[PDB]
Order: C-alpha cells, then sequence, then structure tokens
RNA sequence: AAACUUUCAACAACGGAUCUCUUGGUUCUCGCAUCGAUGAAGAACGCAGCGAAAUGCGAUACGUAAUGUGAAUUGCAGAAUUCCGUGAAUCAUCGAAUCUUUGAACGCACAUUGCGCCCCUUGGUAUUCCAGGGGGCAUGCCUGUUUGAGCGUCAUUU
RNA sequence: GAAGACAUGUCAGGUGGGGAGUUU
RNA sequence: CGUGGAGGUCAGUGACGAAGCCUAGACCGUAAGGUCGGGUCGAACGGCCUCUAGUGCAGAUCUUGGUGGUAGUAGCAAAUAUUCAAAUGAGAACUUUGAAGACUGAAGUGGGGAAAGGUUCCACGUCAACAGCAGUUGGACGUGGGUUAGUCGAUCCUAAGAGAUGGGGAAGCUCCGUUUCAAAGGCCUGAUGCAGGCCACCAUCGAAAGGGAAUCCGGUUAAGAUUCCGGAACCUGG
RNA sequence: GUCGAAUUUGGGUAUAGGGGCGAAAGACUAAUCGAACCAUCUAGUAGCUGGUUCCUGCCGAAGUUUCCCUCGGAUAGCAG
RNA sequence: AUAUUGGCGAGAGACCGAUAGCGAACAAGUACAGUGAUGGAAAGAUGAAAAGAACUUUGAAAAGAGAGUGAAAAAGUACGUGAAAUUGUUGAAAGGGAAGGGCAUUUGAUCAGACA
RNA sequence: UUGACCUCAAAUCAGGUAGGAGUACCCGCUGAACUUAAGCAUAUCAAUAAGCGGAGGAAAAGAAACCAACCGGGAUUGC
C-alpha cells in the first residue's frame, strides 16, 4: 500500500537544512542568551502527572504552576512571572 | 482561390502600436491591446504562460528608480551629506 | 578646466544667472566650430559646466525654500523623507510608544527583573 | 587555510573579480616591490606603481633594463617604462606591455599622498 | 533543473512517412522550428532519468560498527607493518606506537613544532608532503579540487594548549583528539594503518 | 601501354570532430526584507569628439551635486596643468539635484506629439483676440472648514 | 394612470437530443 | 576490458615536450583492449586497492551538424528584336553617347494618386555579397543631401458603430445601460462682493473617397514646391 | 455564362469556436475546419510498430494443463 | 520554533562543461517568423605582448612569390589542437558484365629481435 | 420673522488615503479534464491544473464553548 497516485513530486522535501538549521538553532540559543544574559533562558516548569495510563506511571514536566500552587508558594503569579516562574491559570 | 491571390490583399491593419507597450499589438476596432493589456489598468498576464512573464517581468527594462532602493536600504535612507572627515 | 562648484557656492544669484547665460554663449558658440573642424572635445567641459551651474542655482534656490518652510508643519512633499511609501505611512516613533494607562501601571508595578541561578 | 567565512576560494569568483576589478581597485593590483636599499631606507616591501617612479626590470627577456614608468596601463594590467620599447618593422616604436609585479621600484615620486601612505605604512621616509 | 529540456512547445506530426515522429518544434524561419524536442535522445532536451535531489546522498553507519572501524584502524597504526606498506616513511623511527612528552601539547609556534616533529623521528614524513604536491587529473580542477597530497603524520593530544594552531599551517600533518577519534583521518582511501604521532597525555587517556 | 574505378602512405582541400581551459550554467546552505500618486514595473524617443549594438543617463542626458583613494582615460585625436594638489578617473561610495513623452497615468482624448479650462507674469496701445514663460484642473473614500436644499423638524415670534 | 397581497429567493413533481458524459 | 569523477598510494610522468590525432610500423592477450617506434601537436596526464554513474552504439523512416553518386546533368525555351560606330574601363552584347531597326498603340511598357513599403528618392566612389550568364551599371555596398503651407490634407462636425459617468448584476477578472428610477451647465449683464432674467438638457471616439473658411500664374534644385523666389487675390480672429 | 443589375468593389463598422456566418456545399471562419490557432494539465492514454550499446567461460528452454468479456494477464512444466 | 523554483549579498557541490549545462558561457529572450495571443534559434579559444607581414617584385584589383616579426605563420584577422564521410597532387598495386570476405601458397614492398 | 437639531448635496476647499507591478511562501473564492478502476457514470485523478481577490519577510493560527475519562492534560505552530 504507497500512496502515489497524486502529483507527490511537486511536495518532495529534503531536509538538506539539518546541519544548518541545527548550526542556527545554536547560534539563535547564544544570541539570546547574550540579550538574556542574566537570567538563565528559561522559565522554571512545575512537575506533572501524564494521562493515558500507558503513560500516567511515568511524571512529566508541566506548562505552569497553578495559581493556587503559586499562593502557596509564597508569592503572587504577576510576580511570579517576572521572577522567572511559569504560571499556569488553567 | 485560397492560394497565393488571396494574399495580394493583404494591405489593411488589425493591430497597431501600443502606448503602453508599442509591441503593435493594439488592435484598431477593439481598441484593446492583446499583449499588455492596453487600455485595461491590470497589465495582462496569465502563469499558464511562463515564457510571456518573463519577456515582461521587472528586470527586463531599465528600472530606473527600484535599481536604486537596494543602495539606499543598505544606508539606511540616511539623508544629509557626508561630513567631510 | 570647468567651473568649480565650490567657486559658485560664493557668488550671489544674479552671479550665476550672468555666469550660466555666458556659458550658454560659449556653448552655442563652440557648437558652430564645431560643424566645421573635424572634432573639437573642447565642448564637452562647457556643457558639464552649464550643468554644474544650474545644480548649484537649483540647490542655493531648494535650501532658501527649506529656510522659508523650517520648522512649519504640512512642508511642501519633495522635502519630506523619500525612504518609501511603507515607510512613510508606518506607524511613528511616538505612535507605536502609545501604551493604555492600564498597561503602564502593569509595567510600572511589575517590570522584568534580573536573576539568576547561583544561590 | 581558510577561515573566515567572508573570504572565499572558488576560482571562479576571484577570476571574475580580478578581470572585473574596478580601476580603483586595480591601483592595489598593479603593485611593485621596491628594492632591498629603498626597502632599509623606507622600511617598507612594496607600494602601488605610479607614473613618475622609476623601476627596474628584474624578470623576463628585458631583465636588467630600467626607466621612468611612460604610463599605467589599468585596462591592460600592464605597465611601460620609458625606452623600453620594441621596433616594428616599418621603424615604428611601440611599448613593451610590462608587469609590475615583475618590476622593482628603484626611485619614488614622493607625492604628498604618497609622503602620507608611507607614514601610514609604517615607512621610515622621516 | 526539472524546467531543462521541456521549456518549448513541440508537437508530433504524425505518423505520416516523410519524417520520424519526434515532436518537433513549432514555428518558422528561425531555425530551431521543425528540430525535435521533449526526448532523451534529442539535441538540448531533456535527458532519460533526470537527477533527482531526493537521491539517497547520506548512509546511515551502525554506530557500535562505527566504533568498531575506529578501533579496528587505531590498532593497525601500532603494528608497524601495515603502516609501511601505506606509504610512510617510518623506517627510521624509534619505535610504534610513537608516545611523546606532554610538552607536545604546549608548543606555540609552527616552527618549534616542525623542529619537534624532525627530531622525534617525523622529518621523513614530514618531508614527503610538500613533495608530491601535483595539479588534479580530469575536470575536477574545475571545483576548487585543483592541488593533491599525500597524508602526513596525526598527532594525537589529550589538551589543546596551542598545538593545534601551530600544526595547522604545515602540509599534510593532522591534528585530533582521543575523545574525537576519526576514522577517515585514522585509514584514509579505507587503508589502515597511519603513521601517528602520540602524546603522553593522549596514550595515558586512551585506557 | 595509356585513359578511367578502388586500397594504402605523404601533403594539400568542406568540415570543425578528438584533447586542454572558461567573467558560464544547475543544486544545496547561510543572513536580510527594500516597489508605487512625495508618480512602481514597462514602453517610445534622444545623450559620447569620433558609436551601430550592450550598459548608464534624461535637454543639467555613457551624466549634474556631496564624500573615500590619490595620478589618469586609452582604439585615435584632444585637452594634459590638477601633479607637495579644496584635485585627472568608462574609479569607488552615494545621504543632494535633474529626471523628455507615455505608462496604476491623473484636464478630455489618442491610428492625432490632437482638443479644452483656471491663476500669475511679459509683448502686440488689448480684463474680452493672439502669442512667450511659470503654477494648476483624473475617479472611490476618511477628519475638519465653508456655502446650500429638504412644511424631516423644534423654539421664536408678527 | 392601470394593477395589486396576484404577479415577482429555496426545495419538490412534470417536459426537455435544445445541450454535455458514457455504452453499443 | 574500457570511460567521466572521488578516498589512498606510487616522495609517478611531463616545455630536454602532458593530452589528443595520424601512423598496409612493431609487440602482448582467444577477445573486450594494453604497450612501444615515427610525424603533428602544445600543458596537463599516468600504474594499482576501493567508492561513485548522466559509463561502452550500426540500426529505432533515432536528434544536430557536415559531405558524396545522380551531375558539370535536368534546366536557365511565355510576353515578336536587336544591330553598327564612338567613350569609360584591364576586362563590354548587357555601363554611357551617335545611328539604324522595333515595342507599349490613349482600357499604354505614359503622367499622377489611396492603402502598402520607408529612405528604395538624388549626388560621389566600389564590384568581396546579389541582379539563377556576365557586368565599369543597378531598387546592391560605403559617405552625404533632400520632404519649407492660413489657402493641399490631418485638425472641426457627424453614420454604421464604439464608449465611460450616477446606477443596476457579478465572489471576482468585469457584464448591462448612453439619458435609464441623477440635486448632472454657466450665459446675459448692473452696483463683480451681491441683485434681476431665458434653455432644458447634460462626456468622448468614430471617414486623409461624407460636409468643410479661404491661392492662381510664371521661374527655380542633382533631388521640394498650389509649400521655395517674382507677380497678383482670397478666408478667419481681432 | 453574364455584362443596367439579386450588378462588382475600396474604407469603416458589427457578428469569435460547440461559437460566428452560410440564395445551404459541412461549404467559409488569415494556405489549417465533420469543429481554427496560441500556452498549461502533458513526458496524457497502447493489450500496438520500432529500437534497446563492451569481451570470454559454463549451464541452458518452451508452444501444453487450468482460469479470466479470454481468443493480453494469473497458473503447472520445461530450466537455471 | 514553521514555508520560501521570487529580490538582495554571500559560502560550498563525489553536479554539467560549447550538440553538455538555464532557451541564452557571446550586443539572449537578441536575430528571425506570425496581424495576433506566441514561437524562438546558431554563435567561446590566434599569440605573452599584434609584435596583425614595413619593404622588393607579378598582377587592374582581389591576391601570389620574395623579405620581415613571432618559439612556432604545421598560429596569417577564413587564426588553440585539427578526426571521418567527400576531393586533388606524388609513389606503389590490381581491374574481360560488380566489389568487398575465409583456408592456402607464389611474387613486390616493408619490419622486430639475438650471435665464448 | 430669527436661531437651532436630523438627513442629503456642492466645493480645482485645508489635512489624507485606495488602484497598480511583483506574486516561490501565505489567506480565501472559483475550479476542470487526461489518467485510473485494463469498458465506465459512484469513485480516483482533486478538494489538484487554469482564473479571480488580499499583505508581509515570513503569512496564517494563537491564548479552549480543546483533548481526555486519566494518580488528568493545559496558547498557537513545526519534526
Amino acid at each position: 500500500k504507497n500512496h502515489f497516485r497524486k502529483h507527490w513530486q511537486e511536495r518532495v522535501k529534503v531536509h538538506f537544512d539539518q546541519a544548518g538549521k541545527k548550526v542556527s538553532r545554536r547560534n539563535a540559543r547564544a544570541t539570546r542568551a547574550a540579550k538574556i544574559a542574566p537570567r538563565p533562558l528559561d522559565l522554571l516548569r512545575p512537575v506533572v502527572r501524564a494521562p493515558t495510563v500507558k503513560y500516567n506511571r511515568k511524571v512529566r514536566a508541566g506548562r505552569g504552576f497553578t495559581l493556587a500552587e503559586v499562593k502557596a508558594a509564597g508569592l503572587t503569579a504577576a510576580y511570579a512571572r517576572t521572577i522567572g516562574i511559569a504560571v499556569d491559570h488553567r | 482561390g485560397k492560394g497565393t491571390p488571396s494574399f495580394g490583399k493583404r494591405h489593411n491593419k488589425s493591430h497597431t502600436l501600443c502606448n503602453r507597450c508599442g509591441r503593435r499589438s493594439f488592435h484598431v476596432q477593439k481598441k484593446t491591446c492583446s499583449s499588455c493589456g492596453y487600455p485595461a489598468a491590470k497589465t495582462r498576464s496569465y502563469n499558464w504562460g511562463a515564457k510571456a512573464k518573463r519577456r515582461h517581468t521587472t528586470g527586463t527594462g531599465r528600472m530606473r528608480y527600484l535599481k536604486h532602493v537596494s543602495r539606499r536600504f543598505k544606508n539606511g535612507f540616511q539623508t544629509g551629506s557626508a561630513s567631510k572627515a | 578646466a570647468g567651473v568649480k562648484a565650490y567657486e559658485l557656492r560664493t557668488k550671489s544669484k544674479e552671479q550665476l544667472a550672468s555666469q550660466l547665460v555666458d556659458l550658454k554663449k560659449e556653448l552655442a558658440e563652440l557648437k558652430v566650430q564645431k560643424l566645421s573642424r573635424p572634432s573639437l572635445p573642447k565642448i564637452k567641459t562647457v556643457r558639464k559646466s552649464i550643468a554644474c551651474v544650474l545644480t548649484v542655482i537649483n540647490e542655493q534656490q531648494r535650501e532658501a525654500v527649506r529656510q522659508l518652510y523650517k520648522g512649519k508643519k504640512y512642508q511642501p512633499k519633495d522635502l519630506r523623507a523619500k525612504k518609501t511609501r511603507a515607510l512613510r505611512r508606518a506607524l511613528t516613533k511616538f505612535e507605536a510608544s502609545q501604551v493604555t494607562e492600564k498597561q503602564r501601571k502593569k509595567q510600572i508595578a511589575f517590570p522584568q527583573r534580573k536573576y539568576a541561578i547561583k544561590a | 587555510a581558510k577561515q573566515s567565512l567572508d573570504v572565499s576560494s572558488d576560482r571562479r569568483k576571484a577570476r571574475k573579480a580580478y578581470f572585473t576589478a574596478p580601476s580603483s581597485q586595480r591601483r592595489v593590483l598593479l603593485s611593485a616591490p621596491l628594492s632591498k636599499e629603498l626597502r632599509a631606507q623606507y622600511g617598507i616591501k612594496a607600494l602601488p606603481i605610479r607614473r613618475d617612479d622609476e623601476v627596474l626590470v628584474v624578470r623576463g627577456s628585458k631583465k636588467g633594463q630600467e626607466g621612468k614608468i611612460s604610463s599605467v596601463y589599468r585596462l591592460k594590467f600592464a605597465v611601460q617604462v620609458d625606452k623600453v620599447t620594441k621596433e616594428k618593422v616599418n621603424g615604428a616604436s611601440v611599448p613593451i606591455n610590462l608587469h609590475p609585479s615583475k618590476l622593482v621600484i628603484t626611485k619614488l615620486h614622493l607625492d604628498k599622498d604618497r609622503k602620507a601612505l608611507i607614514q601610514r605604512k609604517g615607512g621610515k621616509l622621516e | 533543473s526539472e524546467k531543462a529540456g521541456h521549456q518549448t512547445s513541440a508537437e508530433s506530426w504524425g505518423t505520416g512517412r516523410a519524417v520520424a515522429r519526434i515532436p518537433r518544434v513549432g514555428g518558422g524561419g528561425t531555425g530551431r522550428s521543425g528540430q525535435g524536442a521533449f526526448g532523451n535522445m534529442c539535441r538540448g532536451g531533456r535527458m532519460f532519468a533526470p537527477t533527482k535531489t531526493w537521491r539517497k546522498w547520506n548512509v546511515k553507519v551502525n554506530h557500535n560498527e562505527k566504533r568498531y572501524a575506529t578501533a579496528s584502524a587505531i590498532a593497525a597504526t601500532a603494528v608497524a607493518s601495515l603502516v609501511l606498506a601505506r606509504g610512510h616513511r617510518v623506517e627510521k623511527i624509534p619505535e610504534i606506537p610513537l608516545v611523546v612528552s606532554t610538552d607536545l601539547e604546549s608548543i606555540q609556534k609552527t616552527k618549534e613544532a616542525v623542529a619537534a616533529l624532525k627530531a622525534v623521528g617525523a622529518h621523513s614524513d614530514l618531508l614527503k608532503v610538500l613533495k608530491s604536491k601535483k595539479l588534479r587529473a580530469g575536470k575536477g580542477k574545475y571545483r576548487n579540487r585543483r592541488w593533491t597530497q599525500r597524508r602526513g603524520p596525526l598527532v594525537v593530544y589529550a589538551e589543546d594548549n596551542g598545538i593545534v594552531k601551530a600544526l595547522r599551517n604545515v602540509p599534510g600533518v593532522e591534528t585530533a583528539n582521543v575523545a574525537s577519534l576519526n576514522l577517515l583521518q585514522l585509514a584514509p582511501g579505507a587503508h589502515l594503518g597511519r603513521f601517528v604521532i602520540w602524546t603522553e597525555a593522549a596514550f595515558t587517556k586512551l585506557d
């Protein structure tokens, strides 16, 4: 079963830029680090448990800390964002 | 006869020089150019006519103003005059 | 050979006009000799001198007009920036910096802080 | 070897740049070395050739000849030296299209700009 | 180019038995009119099976296989027999593998490194390079492949204190780290047993 | 035996085939976003001392203005004068000018360098006619200024 | 003046080699 | 076995001659092919282990280019026809002059014109390219000159017809409409700010043979004229 | 054959492709018409005609068994 | 973070190398054909320097023979190297309505090698 | 009789904007056939070819009337 009864040749994409894209990403990261020199370049993320029991056994990183978690930690969501702590209201 | 005698009466003219392009494609009866689309505001062009597009695409002519835009952008569209050291 | 632009810059408008008239007369006289002489390369210098005088006069007039419109809003378009159509219509520096009072208060209260993970 | 990415080792690019270099850039291309005596005097190895300079031929059939430069043919990349000519069949004399890279300068034309250049290049004229 | 050989409006004239049925170019009064097109055997037409960019250029090789190949290449250097057959002037060197003091890594200038290599028995190998320099044969000279030369000794170091830059300019000589040894450098041309000059720190760190 | 047909070897004839190079072509990768009514692209016509084509330029016309290098351009003539220089370059750079008609093309048209209107200035003794020069008159829509219409309609009244 | 809740966008029934695809 | 390239190697060959080509010259292998001798030639190429492919031609009425027999052959036979003397020229039937003989026979092989062609028009020099022979000549080649308008045409007006505008459809490129269901113009002229007054209709293009405001003769160039010069009139705006 | 007319014709205008036109022949529609030309889908579709390029050594066939709108495909055999 | 057969400025390719590679390595979207939408080519190389044959002679001239530059004129503006098809001159051979080929030898020409 | 409010006009009014070219990428509309199924209409070709409208270096989308049924995941986009 092969799906090639279309003009697939017009949509063929070859990732020649794999090395070039990697170099650009590394250069971009360094550029931001220079721009973000005082900060660690990323926001701390929470501990999260996954759905889909096939994966719930493994802990995973979340998008951001909940409002209740931030409040219990002894700060505020607005201050947390400026301090570098990811916040997720959902 | 459809042969050579028919060609004898070929003394009239259907097309004429076009004001916009002057390619001799301005029809007299229709008062329109079949090549550049005159007098229609939009220049006539089509994707199926790849060769036709090249013959009239930008850069084929003089490019009196567009040719200098790159240098001005490189200089940041600076204004004034040189400080002379 | 040829009229120097800086020398002309020190002359007055009437002097520039007189010099232009004299150069035009000289160019006309030389052209009469060109059709007789086998070759008259000297004609090139006077033709460019006329252009230099005209450019100097135009520059002086434009600079005078600029003073006539110095600091006045809604000035002649030709004196305005020639950057490009898109940039001309783009929001100005002040317009792009417009921030609502709510956002101003939010930024003032909680501006981005400089923090490092050291201890 | 090549390190910076702003330069290229492509043969075609270099050939096109050399054969299409503008007259202003061809001045640097048409440079000649100075004699060891001049090197010790001014403390410099080479300088761009000038029409009023004197150069000694050190290569080719005309080796050993010397004279003042007559003209600098930047268009032809060659240099003409006074008295370095070949006689045609009809007796006409034509200059020899020499190259500054094959000649040694014996005396410089110390123009003000040239004087500044020598000092600019770490020279020792004064 | 995918568009090469197809930028024409040639059409077949049918099987009227006066000329081949190859699609002939239209128009007239230009010479090209009436010429065949779109054929692989036709002049100026698209070649048979035009080359495509999605051809498999890179080849995947197992990591364990790569490590095995590197280890095998390393061993050939210590035999002292494959090196001679490879074409390295290791006849007069004291012993194989060659181990040099850690001070070799701290050499600053190229002249000092060249002198040290000459004194440590690499003089013959260094002289082998710069003597075989010959112009490339064939069309390869068009694409910057002009000059070719034989490989020189390979210096292995544990720390980069300037040795890599000192030996950069000397022709044929190459430098590599123990933690980043290359099979291509160790066995150029699929031939094992390249002459390698190990340093004390590099030799100890190999364990 | 000569004449004539054919093969080989040397040389010489259409031919440019083989070999060697290419300011050339094709593919990948990298960095950026910069056309136009403040008149885009394109097109017609002209500009060099000697130029047909290319390129550049637009009656300031293979260029004008400003800055960098400092001794040319070159096929011939010519000028060189600027050669210890506020200065030669078919030089580079380029922020200042010119930028014919046409072209979204914009006074109306256009197989016509055709046919109109407004303002300023000049001459023919002319506000009325003609002519020379300069500045203007295209369509859709937005904010504001002015002048108007609608027993749509309010108070104000005689 | 005549006319007028009638004539005058969406589905459904009829006719439709005037026109299109296909089979023989 | 052989070819275009790549990794390695021979510290390979090479301006005291690389490659290619010619060579009833030779050697090796059953063969694909490899090597050497000589001539030409002028700047890169060579043995071997591997990798790589746009890698091997006698056919496809195969694509481009070039060249033979047919062949110095068919043919250069419509339109009645040329001949003698002189001149230029190296060269003359075709060029120029003189003479003779003929043709178009006014519905001509003449004098003008529109469309068309656009410098073919005239002057000087030339015969390498063309005038299916030839050519001193040419609508050929190289260098120059020539087109003069108030009175001739375009320009102005309108027919078939084309064609915007306010609007009506169309997702849209754009289709319909020429007064249709528009608040659609400035003209007389007085103290030009403001007063009085008539008309009802409202782009534009569309003929060098439709209509039209007006010039006739004489002379003149190598080539222009009713346009240029002499003379004599006419029409329009003032 | 006709030649005082349903005459011939110059310029302009209108009719443009499943359309136009046709005193009507599938006749004309720019030497192309029972459906014009230009560029793209398109290197369209074949159970069909033709071609399919260097050397040597070894081995080495087949026309019958079944099915298929079957009188080109699957299948056993031969054989490697 | 993602796409990019267009524009600008660059770095590279186990890519092609004048019938190849973009149609265009060159005054290429040029010459040229069509009213037209469109179609659409062929064409790189002297030598390092033109140093491009001054000069004598034959010929009207084109050009040839001498002389000269150049390393080369077997580089002469028809120019790097210079193949086959086809053609001419010189040397050899054969030929009574075909030629060409195979085994075999005579005659003519030509040719390599080594000799206590 | 005078001055206002609402609508609608005229302005070569003062200050502005829009057409168009390019279009490889994007955002929408519109939109086939050849071919394939050894015939062919469902279907494939294809939500493609052509045509039309709209901007930028990216465009679009974007902070869930979402996914899950979990010990819950937590803007959008890409591999």
